[PDB]
């Protein structure tokens, strides 16, 4: 049983090779987690459904 | 922008040295990542002195009272 905003299909695409702000890159060192070189673009449910 | 403001409010509460080490290191006040000897060059210190104060600073940053307001900012 879903509500609106839930995730339907796990979809993910590569980003490429970009640069970051130094401030967020600092925080990623603070939280010790680089994510990946991909994009978080998955299938989710439309609203009121 | 408010994220950068929280960077200011949290980052100004630590010591005088570590502010300049992190800012001049990570390219924050200027915008460019630098080598090891560049920010130790203005201080007249060694690379290991920078690395122990910076690494101990990274131990200070994982103190969770600071991390609580910053976890959602991921």
């Amino acid at each position: 049983e879903v509500r609106d905003g839930d995730i339907l299909v796990g979809k993910v695409t590569p980003k490429g090779e970009t640069e970051l702000t130094p401030e967020e890159r600092l925080l990623r060192a603070i939280f010790g987690e680089k994510a990946r070189e991909v994009r978080d673009t998955s299938l989710k449910v439309p609203h009121g459904e | 922008t408010l994220l950068q403001d929280q960077l200011q409010s949290v980052l100004d509460t630590l010591s005088e040295r570590e502010a300049g080490v992190v800012r001049l290191r990570f390219g924050l006040t200027d915008g460019q990542p630098r080598t090891l000897d560049e920010i130790g060059q203005v201080y007249g210190v060694t690379r290991e002195r920078i690395r122990q104060i910076e690494s101990k600073t990274m131990s200070k940053l994982r103190h969770p009272s600071r991390s609580q307001v910053l976890r959602d900012y991921l």
